[PDB]
């Protein structure tokens, strides 16, 4: 009665009149299951989220069919899906007549991967509403899933034939969706089977008229008549995907295995000259020749015909359009070009022909750069920025060059310069920051990035940067707090050795540690976070694609969905964060400036209290937050052919299972070595844990498997690493000396070895090294 | 569209404006000239593009003996971008800024040592007045020099 | 080289990334989802290639993105809009844009019907301007006043779409031989 | 580029 009043103001978002009502209850009967479980999801609505949790604890430990369905969405709403199934199955078992449950729990299903009970849930769903088309292609979908492809056409075609005149105009795209989806499903069955594959083409041709993703249409054939071995008449469809979009260097790829002239230059450089006429101003034509041409007078005719115009027209890009022939055919193309635009150069008055000068200028600076030659870089920049010092381009290329050489304060200086140019454009002021935070200048960095951030309670940017979800700028400003904490560490440990206001200091340089340790790892916790909420994203998506008709696409979100764990950031914040992880468990086993906060800030208030990152860094238990945080999510994800087995190696060490350490070595070998420094650094790592005193079997692998490989019945290992692996595998020596401690081999011997090592690396590689890894 | 066109200045590329005017008119321009544009005298700015290129700008005061009407205090033009009719055209746009005003009349303070510059503004119609003012410009390190003041009557 | 296709959920990432360096209004992940399984025809990028935070895959980078969606608040007849558009500055005046707009205006008709398409740009924006007004031939359709967050107004733009118009063709040359699909590339 | 402030 009262309390059904109160589920209607919850639908009705009054969620305070509903909550005055639900206390009145509660007042007479405080062990009222039905009013503490609805109470909860008022209270979380507001949301006064610790309430909440309290009163729905409480009521279930009391432990009705409606206040089962509240329960069910409370923990939707706190991403407690596996729960939310187990309430929202608990109102149908205890009575309730509610068939849009059905539709929820396979919304639920499908986002924790369990398809098996989403087909089901789909399929009763499916028979309390048939009316609705969305259903049908829900159902189809969860069949295609779970394998029973047949099932799943014929699901499609049953609403079809339903409804054969029946599609209006707003549900015409739907429909188109839903037939090339069914097309899609044929497809996959046929696999390389003749007659199948000539009936999936039947299909494609009735239904053209009726799809509108063209393009779509006509991928699908072009690869239907390859597959019936009809090449030439696959050749007629890739002329038309290349007329429809001439920038598509996929389709002028397919259609020289489409004509057979993949292999002879003659017969290519023939076909595109024929094509150049026809799309002029498209990069294919022009460029695809340069790839495999061997013939100078040929060629050079074309390079020079191809790069000129540009830098003609002066396209900044020009250099980066032909990097991959430098990066691919450094002895065959580098030596030619150089001359080839330098004589160019030669005839181009300044006054005259500006543009063409101050281009061709930037080119030659991008040139002389690839080739290492850092003065003749600067050289025609310089020449360039002096000519028109009103190109910010300009200041970017320069910027470059004086990070190359190392120095990195001058560069983000330069950006600075160009920056100040054109406070409207993001992109100078992004990468201007970017320079300042690899000079850790964070102060700067974020006074220049709040400039285009909504700092509207904030004294900076950093909150709104977490709140558009800028990995770019946090996991930059993370690996900075890392290097001014281990900067200011050798100068705490340069402070202990010099005992002979120095106690004043050492207590300052003791907070600054702590500040930067903390932020540090702060910072690279953000990342994991924003992932979690990616994948959590997809929750409307099971029911949103269904109704919009968008299953093709659906499809595609689920392996998006499967993958997000190993996309390049997640991995790049994942990798740098083991280090503080790791270092963390090493060690174990061997306030005024509060007002400062502020500025640090980077979630509310109210969720956030720990914000310098204090409870993070003085874990108890280091290990076990690395692989909730970062590890486990990644590993479950991760493809055997991109899997980093030295983190996975270095992970298993530090919690006592030496078996997979052997494993992750083992299959290292078997893609990579067994001749890498790096597979010689982890196997004396893995050999001195087995025996003796090491507080933890496995050498019976290690004998089995490597015998002829390493002398292993025990002598000097940084000598025998010396002959067997090569003294300049720069990895391998690196790996060794962080396990100094726990492998002695000489470590001072070691570290002179990698410093004769560095010679050949850049000037920025060869610093941070010797100052961030030693 | 002419490869040289015109556009205007914002607080954004407030920056441009001050580049070209310190490479081409160096010591003259105090740091807080160009704030009081944006910060908030009634001005008029202006800037040249080339191809898309800030190549040039102006600076243009309303003034209400005479020493009336429309004064110029920046007018720049990169060295080799000159000679393209670029400066004629940010000239007319002060020209035509002066008679949307209603005013007749349009000045401006040349170093008193700077001839090539001094018969160039002559060439398109202005006329010297008076001579040499004593030590009128005020350099940014200090330094001084005598400036002389030309004028065109805009009908 | 600079590669041109269709976007896809793969993409959204690194055209989030994009947007992010490149305008100073930017969405949640959420809302590049709610793009790309909603209208999985209208959305293109650009990507560098290299043949035999941005990265895809191995040398392929995305340089560029067009954002699109059509209006779904009614009640008018079908029409789309331009939600973002960025190009990373050292890949700008390049014609990469034109090239992203094109294939996003005839994908706008040809997929969804839209009879038009509207969006907004900062008035001090000289190369987003050129781009639409002139490249483009939008018109104009008002002036709003302090749009974006940092006060600055913006132009509603418009323009009105039709099939053959728009066909990827027409522009084919800057300033006259056609492939008419016909055999044959032998002659 | 679309604002989403509000
Ligand atoms: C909301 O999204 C709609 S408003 C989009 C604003 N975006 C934005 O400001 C992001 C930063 N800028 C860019 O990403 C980028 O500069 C664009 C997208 C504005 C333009 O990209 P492109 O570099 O690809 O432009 P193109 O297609 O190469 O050029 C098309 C025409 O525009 C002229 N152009 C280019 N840069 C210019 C500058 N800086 N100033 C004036 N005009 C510029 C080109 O010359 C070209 O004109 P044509 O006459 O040659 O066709
Ligand atoms: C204190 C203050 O208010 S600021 C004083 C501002 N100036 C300075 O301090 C110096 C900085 N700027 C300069 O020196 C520039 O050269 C300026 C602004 C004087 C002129 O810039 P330009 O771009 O050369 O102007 P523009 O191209 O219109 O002038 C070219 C001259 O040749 C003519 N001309 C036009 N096109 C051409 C051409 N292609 N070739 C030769 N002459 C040409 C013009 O009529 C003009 O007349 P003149 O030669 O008889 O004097
Ligand atoms: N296309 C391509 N690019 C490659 C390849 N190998 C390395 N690069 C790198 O691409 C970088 C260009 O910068 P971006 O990669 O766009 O930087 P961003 O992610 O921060 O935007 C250069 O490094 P950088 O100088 O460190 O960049 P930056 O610091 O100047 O941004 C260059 O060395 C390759 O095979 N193909």
């Amino acid at each position: 009665d009262q309390f059904l009043e109160a589920l209607k103001l919850y639908e009705g978002k009054q969620y305070k009149k509903s909550l005055k009502l639900l206390d009145a209850i509660l007042k007479k009967d405080g062990s009222h299951v039905d009013s503490l479980a609805l109470k909860g999801l008022d209270l979380y609505s507001v949301g006064e989220k610790d309430d909440a949790a309290s009163y729905v604890a409480n009521a279930i430990r009391k432990i009705s069919p409606i206040c089962c369905h509240v329960l069910g969405i409370y923990m939707r709403n706190t991403k407690e899906y596996k729960e939310s199934i187990k309430w929202f199955t608990a109102a149908l078992n205890n009575g309730s007549t509610n068939k849009q449950i059905y539709r929820d729990l396979a919304t639920l299903q499908s986002q924790i991967g369990d398809f098996k009970n989403a087909l089901v849930s789909r399929k009763k769903y499916w028979e309390a509403f048939l009316g609705y088309r969305a259903n049908w292609t829900s159902l189809a979908v969860a069949q295609d899933v779970n394998g029973e492809r047949q099932q799943a056409i014929n699901t499609l075609s049953q609403f079809e034939k339903l409804a054969e005149g029946k599609i209006s105009d707003s549900e015409k795209y739907e429909h188109s969706e839903c037939l090339m989806y069914k097309n899609d499903i044929m497809y996959k069955a046929a696999s390389d089977n003749q007659d199948k594959l000539q009936n999936v083409l039947k299909h494609l041709n009735d239904i053209e008229p009726c799809v509108f993703d063209k393009f779509g249409l006509l991928e699908r054939k072009a690869t239907i008549y390859m597959k019936l071995g009809q090449l030439k008449d696959a050749s007629i469809v890739y002329r038309t995907l290349i007329k429809r979009n001439p920038d598509n260097f996929k389709y002028y790829k397919l259609l020289e295995v489409s004509l057979g002239i993949q292999g002879d230059n003659k017969l290519k450089k023939a076909l595109y000259g024929k094509l150049e006429q026809f799309y002029p101003r498209c990069e294919p034509p022009k460029f695809i020749p340069l790839t495999f041409l061997q013939d100078k007078e040929e060629l050079s005719k074309k390079l020079r015909e191809y790069v000129l115009p540009q830098l003609e027209r002066g396209v900044p890009a020009t250099f980066s359009n032909v990097k991959p022939l430098y990066q691919r055919r450094k002895s065959k193309v580098s030596p030619l070009l150089e001359k080839i635009v330098l004589d160019y150069l030669s005839g181009l008055d300044p006054t005259q022909d500006p543009i063409p000068f101050i281009w061709t200028n930037y080119y030659l600076s991008q040139h002389f750069l690839f080739l290492k030659d850092f003065p003749k870089a600067q050289e025609y920049i310089d020449a360039a920025l002096d000519h028109t010092p009103t190109l910010v381009e300009f200041y970017i290329l320069k910027a470059r060059i004086l990070k190359h050489l190392g120095l990195m304060d001058t560069a983000a200086g330069i950006l600075e310069e160009g920056r100040q140019l054109d406070l409207q454009d993001r992109f100078i002021n992004c990468k201007t920051v970017k320079y300042f935070l690899r000079a850790n200048n964070i102060d700067k960095a974020v006074e220049v990035a709040s400039l285009f951030t909504k700092n509207d309670d904030s004294v900076n940017g950093i909150k709104d940067l977490h709140l558009v979800e800028a990995s770019w700028f946090i996991v930059e400003q993370a690996e900075a707090y890392y290097r001014l904490y281990l900067d200011r560490k050798k100068k705490l440990d340069d402070l202990a050795s010099l005992k002979k206001q120095i106690a004043n200091d050492i207590k300052e340089n003791q907070w600054l540690v702590r500040k930067y340790k903390g932020l540090a790892l702060k910072r690279f916790n953000a990342i994991p976070k924003f992932y979690k909420q990616f994948e959590d994203d997809q929750l409307d998506f099971h029911s949103y694609c269904m109704r919009k008709g968008t299953p093709r696409a659906y499809l595609e979100m689920l392996e998006w969905g499967k993958a997000l764990y190993t996309k390049p950031m997640y991995v790049r914040a994942m990798k740098e964060a083991s280090k503080l992880y790791f270092q963390m468990h090493d060690d174990r086993l061997k306030k005024r400036k509060e007002t400062e906060a502020k500025s640090v800030a980077a979630y509310p208030s109210d969720q956030d209290n720990d914000v310098f990152g204090e409870k993070l860094i003085e874990t108890s238990t280091p290990m076990e937050d690395f692989a909730t945080e970062f590890y486990n999510n990644y590993s479950m994800q991760v493809r055997e052919d991109e899997r980093d087995y030295i983190l996975d190696f270095e992970f298993n060490y530090r919690i006592g299972k030496l078996a997979l350490c052997f494993a992750s070595l083992n299959k290292f070998a078997k893609r990579f070595g067994t001749t890498s420094g790096l597979f010689g650094s982890m196997a004396i790592v893995l050999l001195h844990a087995t025996r003796n005193d090491t507080p933890f079997v496995v050498t019976k692998s290690l004998e089995k498997e490597y015998s002829e490989n390493f002398p292993l019945n025990e002598f000097d290992w940084l000598n025998f690493y010396q002959e067997k692996f090569g003294k300049n595998d720069i990895n391998g020596l690196l790996f060794l000396y962080r396990y100094r401690d726990d492998v002695p081999i000489g470590s001072s011997n070691l570290k002179e070895m990698i410093i004769s090592s560095l010679s050949p690396l850049e000037p920025h590689s060869q610093n941070e090294i010797l100052q961030y890894y030693l | 569209r002419d490869i040289c066109t015109l556009d205007n200045v914002y607080a954004n590329n407030l920056g441009m404006l001050t580049k070209l005017a310190h490479v081409t008119v160096p010591n003259l321009y105090q740091d807080a000239f160009f704030s009081a544009l944006f910060a908030e005298d009634v001005h008029f700015t202006q800037m040249a593009y080339y191809s898309e290129i800030p190549v040039g700008g102006l600076v243009a005061k309303l003034v209400p003996l005479s020493l009336k009407g429309i004064q110029i205090e920046f007018l720049g033009v990169l060295p080799n971008y000159r000679h393209k009719s670029i400066g004629s055209k940010l000239l007319k746009f002060a020209e035509d800024k002066c008679s949307e005003c209603h005013q007749h009349n349009v000045f401006v303070y040349l170093p008193a040592v700077d001839d090539l510059t001094k018969q160039w503004f002559i060439a398109h119609g202005f006329e010297q007045v008076g001579e040499t003012v004593n030590n009128f410009i005020k350099g940014v390190n200090g330094d001084e020099q005598d400036a002389i003041l030309l004028k065109k009557h805009i009908s | 080289p600079i590669n041109i296709r269709r976007a896809t959920i793969n993409d959204i990432i690194c055209m989030q990334n994009a947007n992010l360096h490149n305008l100073p209004e930017n969405y949640m992940m959420k809302y590049y989802m709610y793009h790309i399984l909603s209208w999985p025809e209208a959305s293109f990028v650009a990507t560098t290639t290299t043949l035999d935070p941005t990265y895809l895959a191995p040398g392929e980078k995305l340089v560029g993105y067009v954002l699109v969606k059509m209006n779904d608040d009614q009640n008018e007849p079908p029409n789309g809009h331009i939600t973002s558009l960025s190009v990373m500055r050292t890949y700008r005046r390049m014609g990469i844009a034109e090239n992203l707009m094109r294939q996003a205006l005839f994908a706008l008709r040809e997929v969804h019907q839209a009879e038009y398409v509207s969006l907004h740009v900062r008035q001090s924006n000289r190369a987003a301007l050129h781009l639409y007004r002139d490249t483009l031939a939008f018109e104009v359709l008002s002036i709003e006043k302090s749009y974006y967050q940092d006060g600055e107004d913006a132009y509603a733009m418009k323009k009105v779409l039709k099939l053959e118009e728009l066909q990827i063709s027409n522009f084919t040359h800057r300033r006259k031989l056609e492939d008419d699909l016909e055999s044959d590339l032998l002659e | 580029s679309y604002s989403m402030e509000h």
